[PDB]
């Protein structure tokens, strides 16, 4: 799934 | 408790992976008043981001067995119940980091690094309950949200180079906000390719120091923009 | 489908295959071919029971099954003599020893 | 030289005994060591759950003879094609004139017997050294290091 | 064909390409001396009874007809009276 | 509430991997007297499984930082804190399932498969405190585990075929405690081997059914003979 | 390290 960080 | 104690209380936890423990220690040490480190601020937000990643992904399985349920009246309550408190969890650790950034951190933040850390950290927060928001109050989560990562991003264009890891990460989070939140696919991917064309464009600038953690978060940025324009 | 048979006739036995529907005629000349002998030189026999040259070996019972290439099936070769045949004459092989105590 | 992988993907089997003998499947473990699976008696068909890349050999359950396995004496699977399973057709080779002898003897005659029997004292020894499955695997060591020589 | 003669005096007659599943019988047919046009094809054996040579020539024809074959290979019988001189005509036979 | 409640939400509890709240549940269902089915026993297990399985990896990661403080006063007294409470819940933890074995399933089982399961159950949960505790408190607490597993071997070894998941995880279970408690790895190595043998012998009457569990555990026997021999 | 089920 998408990044976040 | 002394603040060293407690710093060394949270690096313990975090080897231990006790991140509902990390975050009490670096509570108690963020209530003291005093500005942050950048190590102690990175524990502080080691901390919360693994307790809160935690519940959003409990919630996020138990969301799609609520729909798979569909049709089973009691499975299907006893999934929403078992939902609705995973979201009052998820509420009561976000609004904890809230009050924390707002009594303490941001007042606090002397550099720029600190401000637009801690502003994409209120921004984050706000999105991670925006995720789980229904009804009116949505609406003022998401304008917080949104507020907190344009503040964050007019010092971070003034005050910081394209390559810095925490602008990048600044662009990455507000991009997936444009996305997961706003359903605007646009914003999120203009936002995320003038952050990778920015940062590319001075990439041999970078130091040997941030080159990893800058190069990783410009890969997830680009991992992003090949999902959002196939979609 | 092929039939496995030893020809036999007094000492002699000659392995051969032929087809389930070639004739007894055919057999015959498969025997011409080895021993040098025409077919109507030739009396070609199952058992005791004398085989007309217009029979498949399958109609003379000679099949797949019964004559296998482990187990062929024995055709009796009897040559003329002059103007008659000779009897059917087939030596028996040598009888095995006693099995061995151990055995 | 010879051993199974722990690959961890499955497979769907079913041993086909195309013999009358009381057969001894065998898989060799991730140390090479041949672990005796119990029998498929004559003619029987049985259906096996197995792995990609597990390596198994088959015998006799009496003499130990060896026995073969769609044509080869060692048998890996592959993955189950649009869910459908694997055939292993179990199988005599042609056993030679004097190993036949040997092997119908060795069924009759007690072992302690065989050194009175009127013979060239050689067939004693041929006689006594039996199939065995360690005499195969180290065989077949030697073959697949010459096959992959003559490959390099 | 080529014929194998028993000890006892008993004439065989067995295709050529059978016999040669004899290593012995191979050596005895292409011995130095024969490419003469005055060869028999004719094997005599002193010490092999007929009862024996008649299960070898029915083991040269199971030999030739299921090598490479396709299908179920049948067991070749062996009487166990016959098990032993059989076993010693194989390892004198080379099959 | 309802056993048919009860067991439901212990599955919502499972899939959000809120393990505490499944012990809670499963509990909840054992408080009321009864038997637990196959699907009901085994949902216990799972529950207080990864409960208590938290609190030993949390436990065996802040003693190796006791080690790694030595000589560094203040941080190893720390250290010795943090280990002491984590102890504290994971003995409270098998108080507790001991508690619910011998007050409720432990009378009530029917099955010798339900008696040999909640005996193994018995015979672990006094292992685990047989792990952290010194002191002659130690050798009561693994004399108890002893006689469960003796009391679970010597029923297994009439009432159930070797190739069964529970024979195996017993002999297993069994085996490793030999080596973990008794300093006896001849034994260990004694019984693991014996299990494997016994188990290979009947493998073709084995169910496709209970085949994965038996075959896991044969797996594991056979890794573990491979430590004990390199040790 | 070593297995229990
Ligand atoms: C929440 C609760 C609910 C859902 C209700 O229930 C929970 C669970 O309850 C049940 O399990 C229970 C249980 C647990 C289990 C362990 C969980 N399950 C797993 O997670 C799955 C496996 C994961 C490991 C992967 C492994 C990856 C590696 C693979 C290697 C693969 C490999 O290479 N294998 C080889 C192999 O298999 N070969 C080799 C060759 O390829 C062939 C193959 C062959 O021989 N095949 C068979 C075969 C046989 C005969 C033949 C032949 S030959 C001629 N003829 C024949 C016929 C041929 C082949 C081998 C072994 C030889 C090395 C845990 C729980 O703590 C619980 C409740 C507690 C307890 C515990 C309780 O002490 C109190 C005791 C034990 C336990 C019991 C109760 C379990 O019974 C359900 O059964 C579960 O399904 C369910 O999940």
């Amino acid at each position: 799934r998408r990044a976040t960080v | 408790m002394d603040k060293n104690e407690l710093v060394q209380k949270a690096k313990l936890a975090e080897q231990a992976e006790r991140y509902d423990d990390m975050a009490a220690c670096m509570k108690s040490v963020t209530e003291q008043g005093a500005e942050l480190s950048n190590e102690e601020r990175n524990l502080l937000s080691v901390a919360y981001k693994n307790v809160v990643g935690a519940r959003r992904s409990s919630w996020r399985v138990v969301s799609s067995i609520e729909q798979k349920t569909e049709g089973a009246e009691k499975k299907q309550q006893m999934a929403r119940e078992y939902r609705e408190k995973i979201e009052t969890e998820l509420r009561d650790i976000c609004n904890d980091v809230l009050s924390l950034l707002e009594k303490f951190l941001i007042p606090n933040a002397s550099q720029a690094e600190s401000k637009v850390f801690y502003l994409k950290m209120k921004g984050d927060y706000y999105r991670y309950l925006a995720e789980v928001a229904a009804g009116d109050d949505k609406k003022g989560i998401v304008d917080q949200s949104q507020q907190a990562y344009q503040e964050a991003f007019e010092i971070s264009k003034k005050e910081m180079q394209p390559t810095h890891p925490i602008r990048l990460g600044l662009a990455l989070n507000f991009s997936v906000f444009y996305y997961e939140i706003l359903n605007s696919p646009e914003k999120a991917c203009s936002l995320a390719k003038t952050a990778f064309d920015e940062a590319i464009a001075e990439l041999d600038t970078l130091s040997e120091e941030s080159y990893k953690d800058s190069t990783l978060i410009m890969q997830l940025l680009r991992d992003n923009l090949t999902l959002w324009t196939s979609d | 489908m092929d039939v496995f048979l030893m020809i036999r006739r007094h000492k002699t036995t000659i392995f051969t295959d032929a087809k389930e529907s070639s004739t007894v005629f055919e057999l015959k000349r498969i025997v011409e071919g080895i021993l040098k002998r025409p077919p109507d030189e030739q009396r070609l026999y199952k058992d005791d029971q004398l085989l007309d040259d217009g029979k498949t070996l399958g109609e003379c019972g000679f099949t797949s099954q019964t004559a296998r290439p482990q187990a062929p099936a024995t055709v009796g070769l009897a040559f003329r003599a002059d103007d008659t045949f000779e009897a059917l004459c087939i030596e028996p092989f040598s009888s095995p020893p006693e099995l061995p105590d151990v055995m | 030289v010879l051993r199974s992988v722990n690959s961890r993907e499955p497979s769907q089997v079913i041993f086909c005994n195309r013999s009358p003998r009381v057969v001894l499947p065998v898989w060799l473990n991730f140390d090479g060591e041949p672990q005796p699976y119990p029998t498929l008696p004559p003619g029987t068909g049985r259906r096996i759950h197995s792995y990609r890349g597990h390596l198994w050999l088959f015998r006799d359950a009496g003499t130990h003879d060896g026995l073969l396995v769609n044509q080869t004496e060692l048998f890996v699977p592959s993955l189950n094609v649009d869910g459908q399973p694997i055939f292993a057709n179990i199988t005599l080779p042609v056993y030679t004139l004097k190993e036949r002898c040997l092997q119908v003897v060795r069924s009759l005659v007690k072992p302690e017997n065989y050194r009175r029997l009127d013979i060239v004292r050689s067939l004693y020894e041929d006689l006594e050294d039996h199939p065995n499955v360690q005499k195969d695997l180290e065989r077949l060591t030697q073959e697949r290091i010459a096959h992959q020589r003559m490959g390099d | 064909y080529v014929k194998l003669i028993s000890s006892d005096g008993h004439e065989f007659i067995v295709k050529r390409e059978h016999a040669l599943t004899s290593g012995t019988i191979k050596a005895m047919l292409s011995g130095p001396g024969q490419f003469a046009e005055n060869e028999t094809n004719e094997v005599n054996f002193r010490e092999i009874p007929s009862h024996v040579l008649s299960k070898v020539c029915m083991y040269f024809t199971y030999k030739v007809r299921y090598t490479n074959s396709s299908t179920e290979i049948p067991e070749f019988p062996i009487a166990p009276e016959i098990a032993l001189e059989l076993l010693m005509a194989a390892n004198f036979l080379d099959c």
